[PDB]
């Protein structure tokens, strides 16, 4: 409706194809929604104990 | 190349400018006060809307009240100055009905421009305007229906100064209408002149409009310096002298010769000035109120003796508290009393709304004095209720004056207009055309009514000339509701100021023709 | 230093009551400026231009035009005197007043609370109801008349300044129109600007001004052995060159003997000696073309007995080609017999005033006149020629629409009682500004007397009882003594056109002006 | 410590309230022309050009604007006329008054997401509500239809007549420009329409040309200025003197063989104007130019030849007469064809008087009947009003024609989807239904200037217009109440059926998913960074 919108909708489409992008060179996926920060952050803890 | 046009006969001025004619002088000038009536219109009525203005002072005026409006705001055209001063002369009159000035006169000079502009010069209309404003004078005593001569008390004006308030004050027109019927009528001479000096306001910021009453007495705004605050025997005894003793008047000089007379010179004052304290003492005073300062010595006895102490630096205040105890400023120092003395029933102090005060308040014998004591949440709204209040105490003035009153709110202008009306059209002469628009300036009047309203001013209009088919005579405005539907006017008790339309009509009559008057306008450089 | 965070920058906001009451005051200021320029008492205006000239008028549409406001609403008014000017002749200071007397009576409803389109609503319909009225107080005119065309365009100039001479400008005018009035397919046309030209000669009196029977053009001949003065001649019309000129390419020629160079210079003579073989085949004696004649083209016309003109503007040739008949060809290999303009009269190389003039009068049908105005000086000559284009319209008008109302007055009173009458029947809230159109017309009648000094209250009133009968409703007000005069005796008649496009244009004017609630200025565009 | 940018940053609420503010900047603009109690405005530029105007698109386009939010709006108007047209100031009063309430909720702690998620349930439910709740299409009404559309459009600007006047030119324009497409497509397009001003007569004399005006001069004053029968050849080339081309250059060495070509650059012009004109054709119009040699030509052979004409002026007459707009020589190797066939057709080109201009006609174009307007009005103000209004309108029965479905208009779509997305809110709402229920208070905004604009009582009309859409929601009954909307004459809910307050659909459908989709936008500048003008380094 705007020239505003284009240009972010331009942007959101170019991050949606390359999360695709990332699954061709590795085919592998996590959790996401603060998921793996988590076990990044307890798992460290225990690794400097 | 371009050529201009020089002066011609008599440009002789150093920047000032000239005007002649009907053109540049008379239409100029009646445009000029158009705005002015423009103005006040929108504040005119029980729903009219206030106005902040601000002076050169920087200070904030908020009012509905058209006379003080005028004198804020810093008006420089010639003309428009008639219209102001007109204004004022209403307010030092009868002291209401001074925006009924600016919408008469402003509709006499409009209607003027109609007449010059289709028809006679200033030499018929003005003398059209004179004959329709003496035959205006004649249905005014004929349109009195009630009289406030009747039960002279604090009921019957409870209802009758309604309507002075509820022009400016309109949710407060219940509470205002008892707080000046419990002042103006405990202050009255026993049929004799009714002073409005004799009415202060005292604004004490605080709780809201509910809590302000009316005090029999004065409250000042100063301390007592002492500690004999609760005074019951209240034997005022009033001096204008300051009191620190009595010194001499050309130069003053203590002249010591010998030990003796420096030693004995400190201890030989102090005893003076404690006789001068029990002298007054023995005569049985508990409050001693001076007008100028007052030294260490006299406050020393004042607390040992147990008299308490007022200082009034104001000297239109000490003249006041003689009229309100009935006692005497003595310009003298500290004489035994004779018969002087004051006489109030409870003199106390309180601090209301953070401000501690001195009041002289009677109980028994309620009238000498009132002070109105307001409370407001703002001082700008205390302002406003004071010129409330004021307009209340002068409508006193005028019923004093003369007890006859005409039915207001509409009622009044239609009946005008009626008549005026039935004697153009009875005029064989070329002066009719401004009779018949005479009448139409006080068909405006009940139009500002109806626009402030929110109601369609042509179907308002058109019904009051229905009903007033030669033998009603009453009927005004409903302003309550939308379809207004309007009643009686004596029945809603909506009556003031038979005296305020004589003099209103009278002045913007002389106001609008002093303007028209005016051919030749020779203004200076101002500076 | 920090920029402001605004909204709309350096521009201005304004609404309310002080632009609805603001734009009827900016109406009533143009209005009381041609006030005193509409009856025969009228007065003069001198204007100032920044050019450094001097315009000394006082027709309503050439005033207007030299005021330059700054005013939004003011410049609507200016643009409304230049369509009266251009639809009609005399039809300009008329809709001024008007338009600020129907926004001076609309001033009045704004007060009451009344909403703009209520008023304009009862504008649009108070229109229509002022064209039937005027189409049956009309008369039909016999266009075939002379002495009956001459009274509708005496009663346009009377106002003028060209009333004094009124017996020499009437036969001017019309003579004008007549002579212009060309119909070669079937569709009828009157031109009276590209070929109706008027011309201005400083010296000489005013009663020598007469229009001419063919065109006129401030031109000397091209060689002194040229003749100056010839009868009947054929008058040959040009539009290209008789020079030798570079054409259209990149022509470049390579001069490698000796022979080559002088054969380039001798060519050049003959293609100049071949376009002027050409042109002789038709026997003609008169040559007019657009641009230059060389000298080479010169000499051959010297001994052929031709009378050759240089420089004759595009405009002259377009007039030229009415009144002689002739084709304006742009190929001299392209001539015929039809192209010559035989009919011409009497060619005449007069002098007036130390400057030729070439006179081609005298023809005997021409389509095209030149008004030749003679007078003291230039700035009275601009005057007569701005009468002249109000004397000529105003008879453009009855040959297209042979229909007359009655003015001075008259016009206006017997509209505003039939705008009286029909009012009664309304029985709304439309009823009250209904009556104010037909008030605001009253206006007309009122400019009539003001400029001659006269009562406004004791004619009003005797005027507007005049029109309570519906036998005589003709009677206006005479502007050179001051009382009321029938217009059946008079002879004073306005168009149909004229109050028609009056009437149609004052109403708009308060249309457009009364629906304008804001007013935005400060911003750029490209 | 803090970003070191040179610019300038605010975060928090106050850009939250800087956009809403300047929002509604623009609304309370336009807020004084909407509907038929709207006035006019002025739009005066600092060269001393005013235009008089009250369509939402022209005002927002001249008038300068700097914040960045302004310019959504600004820019929201724009887009109003290509897709629909008439529609354009209605949604930047809902675009803005959309932001408004969504302030109110972000400042209760409500975050913009649920708004935005919430603004999207009730903007698919509008369109699913106006789609089923539709009164009738073009069958039953027929011509009364788009009569009625035609008077709603017009009634907020000059051409608000109480008579049909304009009505009946705007429908008969439309009809007569009925052109076909592929697979059952009735285009009708409404740019073809040339609509010309002139400064003339009254609003009651603007002339309905059946056929086409174009707004040109004959040039020369030889030739005869009306042609009955005519045959228009419609061409696109410059009639003047054969100029060679860059590479072509004349380089002749011989005297002799000068002169004749210097008559070869005429004698070739002058073979294409003889071949042209000796097969019938007497109109001649010409996008290039012709010069002073070959107006000759058209003058003795008695033809009209109109000069410098446009080119999106040529394809509607070639078009509308069976002209074919040839641009040179052409079929198979061929020296001069023309090919005369195809050669257009009129029944009579006349140049009128236009008040002391000069405008040529073409009466019916003998093929495709097409239409043309010319307003008459008092100033130059006027008509580029009357062009403005007449454009609009004929916007709207554009979109009637080709989507056959009207709403009610006047408030009365408002005021049925201000109740049925409050029912709608409180079935699935748990967390979204505020952002819901302040969309429908969103859209009272459309009845609501209605009554500030008439001077008629605000807070009771409104109140009465709701008060009979509600009984026809919750009590079946066939109350048929869904087309009250409002008499701004009288201060009374009418009926909008027998009225004849008509609106197009997709003039509420495409402004309620602009202004959805542009108040979504200005809800996510929560931190927003205004960086230095750079201009002189
Ligand atoms: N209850 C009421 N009903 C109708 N009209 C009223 C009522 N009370 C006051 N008014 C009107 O309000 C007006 C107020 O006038 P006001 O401004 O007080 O005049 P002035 O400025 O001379 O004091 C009066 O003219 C009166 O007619
Ligand atoms: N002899 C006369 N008696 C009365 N009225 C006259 C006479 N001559 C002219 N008038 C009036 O003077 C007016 C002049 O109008 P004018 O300013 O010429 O209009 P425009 O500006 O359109 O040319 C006319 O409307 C006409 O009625
Ligand atoms: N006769 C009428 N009665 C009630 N409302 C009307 C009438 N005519 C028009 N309207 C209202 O006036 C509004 C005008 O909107 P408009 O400014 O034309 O929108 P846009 O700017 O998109 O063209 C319409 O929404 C319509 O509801
Ligand atoms: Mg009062
Ligand atoms: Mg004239």
């Amino acid at each position: 409706s705007n020239k505003l919108v284009i240009e972010e909708a331009e942007r959101s489409i170019h991050d949606a194809l390359c999360v695709i992008r990332c699954l061709v060179k590795k085919r592998a996926l996590i959790a996401g929604g603060g998921a793996p920060e988590i076990e990044l952050a307890l798992r460290l803890t225990e690794y400097s104990r | 190349h371009v050529p201009k046009a020089p002066g011609f006969a008599q440009m002789l001025k150093e920047g000032a400018k000239h005007f002649s004619g009907l053109e540049e002088a008379v239409y100029r000038n009646i445009q000029a006060c158009k705005e002015l009536a423009q103005t006040t219109r929108t504040a005119y009525g029980p729903n009219g809307m206030n106005k902040m203005v601000i002076n050169h002072l920087e200070k904030l005026f908020v009012t509905n009240d058209a006379a003080t409006i005028l004198r804020e705001l810093e008006v420089q055209h010639p003309a428009a100055k008639m219209i102001v001063m007109a204004s004022h002369m209403q307010e030092q009159e009868v002291g209401d009905g001074t925006n009924f000035v600016l919408v008469f006169a402003g509709a006499l000079l409009e209607l003027a421009e109609e007449l010059l502009r289709i028809g006679l010069s200033v030499s018929e209309v003005i003398e059209g305007y004179e004959i329709a404003c003496r035959k205006a004078h004649e249905i005014l005593p004929n349109l009195v229906c009630c009289s406030a001569k009747n039960l002279r008390d604090i009921d019957e004006v409870s209802s009758l100064l309604r309507t002075s308030i509820m022009s400016k004050q309109y949710g407060n027109e219940v509470f205002l209408a008892k707080l000046i019927a419990q002042a103006c009528v405990s202050i009255f001479p026993d049929s004799g002149h009714f002073n409005v000096d004799n009415i202060r306001v005292c604004k004490i910021l605080g709780s809201g409009i509910s809590s302000s009453s009316v005090l029999h007495g004065m409250v000042f705004k100063k301390e007592t310096e002492g500690d004999v605050t609760s005074v019951k025997d209240a034997k005022i005894a009033v001096y204008s002298c300051p009191f620190d003793g009595m010194i001499t008047e050309t130069k003053g000089t203590v002249l010591i010769k010998t030990a003796e007379e420096l030693m004995n010179f400190s201890k030989g004052e102090e005893n003076l000035m404690d006789a001068q304290v029990k002298a007054i003492a023995d005569t049985g005073a508990n409050v001693v109120v001076t007008g100028g300062k007052v030294a260490d010595m006299a406050l020393h006895y004042a607390n040992k003796y147990n008299i308490m102490l007022v200082r009034l630096n104001s000297k239109w205040d000490l003249r006041r508290l003689c009229k309100t105890v009935g006692a005497t400023a003595l310009p003298r120092l500290t004489p035994p009393v004779l018969e002087e003395m004051g006489h109030c029933d409870s003199v106390y102090l309180s601090e209301v709304g953070d401000t501690q005060v001195v009041v002289f308040k009677h109980e028994k014998e309620d009238g000498a004095i009132s002070t109105i004591v307001l409370r407001g949440s703002t001082d700008n709204l205390m302002d406003d209720i004071e010129r409330a209040v004021d307009d209340g105490v002068n409508t006193f003035k005028v019923l004093t004056r003369d007890k006859r009153l005409v039915p207001g709110g509409g009622a009044t202008e239609i009946e005008l207009a009626k008549q005026i009306t039935s004697y153009g059209e009875t005029c064989p002469g070329l002066e009719q055309y401004a009779i018949k628009k005479f009448a139409e300036a006080f068909e405006a009047i009940p139009r500002a009514l109806a626009e402030n309203s929110g109601v369609k001013a042509n179907e308002v209009i058109s019904k009051l000339y229905a009903v007033h088919q030669e033998g009603n005579k009453n009927v005004g405005l409903d302003i309550e509701a939308e379809v207004p539907a309007v009643k009686d006017m004596l029945e809603a008790g909506i009556l003031d100021t038979y005296l305020g339309k004589y003099w209103a009509i009278k002045l913007a009559t002389n106001a609008a023709v002093t303007v028209l008057r005016v051919d030749q306008i020779i203004m200076a450089k101002p500076a | 230093h920090r920029p402001v965070l605004v909204l709309s920058q350096n521009t201005k906001r304004e609404s309310g009551r002080k632009v609805q009451s603001g734009n009827i005051n900016a109406a009533k200021t143009i209005a009381d400026i041609i006030r005193t320029c509409l009856g025969p008492k009228s007065m003069m205006k001198m204007l100032l231009d920044p050019m450094g000239g001097i315009v000394m008028t006082n027709d309503g549409n050439a005033i207007l035009r030299e005021i330059q406001v700054q005013h939004p609403a003011a410049k609507s008014m200016i643009e409304i005197s230049r369509t009266q000017d251009e639809e009609v002749g005399d039809g300009t200071t008329s809709v001024i007043i008007l338009a600020g007397e129907m926004l001076s009576v609309a001033e009045h409803f704004l007060e009451q609370q009344m909403h703009p389109t209520v008023v304009i609503s009862a504008y649009r319909k108070a229109l229509d109801d002022m064209i039937s009225t005027l189409k049956k107080i009309s008369i039909p005119v016999d266009i075939s008349d002379s002495d009956m065309m001459l009274n509708i365009i005496n009663s346009s100039i009377t106002t003028k300044a060209i009333s004094r001479w009124s017996s020499l400008a009437c036969n001017i005018a019309l003579d004008a129109v007549k002579m212009v009035q060309f119909e070669e397919n079937g569709r009828k046309e009157i031109d009276i600007k590209k070929y109706a030209r008027v011309e201005k000669i400083p010296g000489g009196i005013i009663e020598d001004s007469c229009v001419l029977r063919g065109v006129m053009i401030n031109k000397d001949v091209t060689h002194p052995r040229m003749r100056r003065y010839i009868k009947n001649p054929r008058i040959v019309l040009l539009d290209s060159s008789l020079e030798y000129k570079k054409g259209e390419s990149q022509t470049d020629i390579e001069i490698t003997r000796e022979e080559d160079f002088t054969r380039i210079l001798q060519m050049e003579e003959e293609y100049i000696q071949q376009l002027c073989e050409d042109i002789i085949q038709l026997k003609p004696d008169v040559v007019i073309t657009e641009k230059g004649i060389s000298d080479l083209a010169q000499h051959y016309l010297m001994r052929a007995n031709i009378t050759a003109i240089r420089r004759v503007r595009k405009t002259d040739n377009n007039r030229i080609a009415r009144a002689c008949g002739a084709r304006i060809v742009s190929r001299p290999e392209e001539l015929r017999e039809d192209d010559v303009g035989t009919g011409a009269g009497l060619l005449e190389i007069k002098k007036i005033g130390d400057e030729y003039f070439t006179f081609i009068t005298d023809c005997k049908d021409p389509k095209a006149c030149t008004i030749l105005l003679r007078g003291a000086s230039k700035e009275i000559l601009s005057e007569v020629e701005r009468n002249l284009q109000d004397a000529m319209q105003v008879c453009r008008n009855v040959l297209l629409d042979p229909q007359l109302v009655p003015g001075g007055g008259a016009s206006e009173m017997a509209v505003a009682h039939a705008l009286t009458e029909k009012s009664k029947a309304m029985t709304g809230v439309e009823q009250w500004p209904y009556r104010a159109v037909a008030q605001a017309l009253e206006v007309i009648p009122r400019t009539l007397i003001q400029n001659c000094g006269a009562s406004t209250i004791r004619l009003l009133t005797s005027l507007r009882a005049k029109h309570t009968q519906e036998n005589c409703e003709t009677w206006g007000v005479n502007g050179e003594t001051g009382t009321l005069v029938d217009m059946k005796e008079l002879g004073i008649w306005e168009p149909l056109a004229v109050k028609l496009q009056t009437y149609k244009t004052a109403v708009e004017t308060a249309v457009l002006l009364l629906r304008i609630d804001d007013i935005v200025s400060g911003h750029k565009k490209k | 410590g803090p970003l070191s940018v040179f610019g300038d940053r605010s975060t928090g609420e106050t850009i939250r309230s800087q956009n809403v503010m300047a929002a509604a900047s623009i609304a309370n603009i336009v807020k004084s022309s909407l509907g038929p109690v709207g006035l006019d405005k002025m739009l005066v530029d600092d060269i001393g050009d005013v235009t008089i105007t009250n369509d939402g698109a022209t005002i927002l386009k001249l008038l300068e604007v700097e914040h960045p939010a302004a310019k959504v709006l600004c820019e929201l108007a724009d887009l109003q006329d290509k897709e629909v047209g008439d529609g354009t100031t209605s949604v930047v009063i809902i675009a803005a008054e959309l932001l408004k309430n969504a302030d109110e909720l972000v400042k209760q702690k409500i975050h913009p997401t649920s708004v935005i998620s919430g603004y999207r349930l009730a903007c698919k439910e509008a369109v699913r509500y106006i789609n089923e709740n539709l009164i009738v299409n073009t069958d039953e009404l027929g011509r009364d239809c788009l009569i009625n559309a035609a008077k709603t459009s017009m009634s907020s600007k000059i051409i608000g007549i109480n008579g049909d006047f304009f009505a009946n030119m705007v429908v008969d324009a439309v009809l007569a420009i009925k052109y076909t497409d592929i697979r059952g497509q009735p285009r009708y397009p409404v740019n073809s329409v040339n609509i010309l001003k002139a400064h003339g007569r009254s609003q009651m004399e603007s002339m309905l040309i059946s056929g086409y005006a174009l707004n040109c001069v004959v040039g020369s004053q030889g030739m005869p200025k009306r042609i009955v029968n005519a045959k228009i050849a419609c061409l696109d080339f410059s009639l003047q003197k054969t100029k060679m081309k860059l590479g072509v250059q004349v380089v002749i060495t011989d005297p002799e063989k000068l002169d004749q070509i210097r008559q070869r650059e005429s004698d070739i012009t002058k073979e294409r104007i003889q071949k042209i004109l000796a097969t019938g054709a007497n109109v001649i119009l010409t996008t290039g130019g012709i010069d002073d040699m070959c107006l000759k030509y058209f003058v003795e052979a008695g033809a009209m030849a109109v000069r410098r004409v446009l080119k999106r002026d040529l394809k509607r007459i070639a078009k509308a007469s069976g002209a074919t707009i040839l641009s040179t020589l052409a079929n198979l190797e061929g020296e001069e064809t023309f090919e005369a066939a195809m050669l257009g057709q009129a029944e009579e080109v006349v140049q009128e008087r236009i008040c002391d201009d000069e405008l040529i006609l073409i009466k019916n174009t003998k093929a495709r009947t097409s239409a043309s307007i010319i307003l008459r009005g008092a100033n130059d103000f006027m008509c580029d009003e009357m062009e403005r209004s007449l454009h609009d309108a004929l916007c709207v029965v554009k979109r009637v024609l080709e989507s056959k479905s009207v709403v009610p208009g006047g408030g009365a779509v408002e005021a049925a989807l201000s109740i049925y997305l409050e029912n709608y809110a409180t079935s699935m709402g748990s967390r979204e239904q505020l952002a819901i229920a302040e969309f429908a208070r969103s859209l009272l905004v459309i009845p609501n200037t209605l009554a500030v604009n008439a001077a008629q009582d605000s807070t009771d009309l409104v109140a009465k217009l709701r008060a009979f859409h509600n009984e026809a929601q919750v009590n079946p009954e066939r109350k048929n109440l869904k087309w009250i909307g409002l008499d701004l004459s009288n201060g009374k809910p009418r009926d909008n059926k027998q009225a004849g307050v008509f609106e197009p659909t997709i003039v509420k459908v495409k402004s309620l998913k602009f202004a959805t989709e542009a108040a979504i936008t200005i809800l996510r500048i929560d931190d927003l960074i205004k960086l230095h003008p750079e201009s002189k380094d």
